[PDB]
């Protein structure tokens, strides 16, 4: 066996870091309580949101 | 004069006074929001402790 | 993993306290029952209300 590099450890760390990334991404929209808070998720939905908010105000 | 007074008082009040129903509706919405937020924060408090497993 | 800070918890705190001052002003506003209690809500409305108060007196 080769010990200088643990490929399984690398894969586990990679999947772990992505998993924690979407955990944070979901938890932040829990925090706002809103479906989208950061751009990129849905620019069209965001823009329609400000349009509707201005309209209702 | 009395009719003038009642009309102007009504207009001023509805200008200055607020509607209690919408007040309490918004208050309930915000109260549920903050309760959910603090329960959320308490739940999020333990998330970083997961990495302590491989100490 | 990065353990020196929890930025997601901080952002949740930020939105929480940002809602906190709003709910505080809401509570004081229905405790007084007045949609105008201090300047900044609507200065024009405050001035009109004061003028009408003088008028009714």
């Amino acid at each position: 066996m080769i010990i200088n590099h643990n490929l399984a450890a690398i894969n586990s760390h990679r999947v772990l870091k992505f998993q924690n990334e979407e955990v944070s991404k979901n938890m932040e929209k829990l925090s706002s309580g809103m479906r989208i808070n950061r751009a990129g998720d849905d620019a069209s939905g965001l823009a329609v949101s400000e349009k509707m908010r201005t309209q209702v105000n | 004069l009395m009719n003038a007074y009642e009309n102007t008082q009504a207009s001023e009040s509805r200008i200055r006074d607020a509607d209690m129903a919408e007040e309490t509706v918004a208050f309930t919405k915000n109260q549920i929001l903050v309760q959910s937020g603090t329960a959320m924060l308490a739940q999020a408090n333990v998330r970083p402790q997961g990495v302590l497993s491989l100490l």
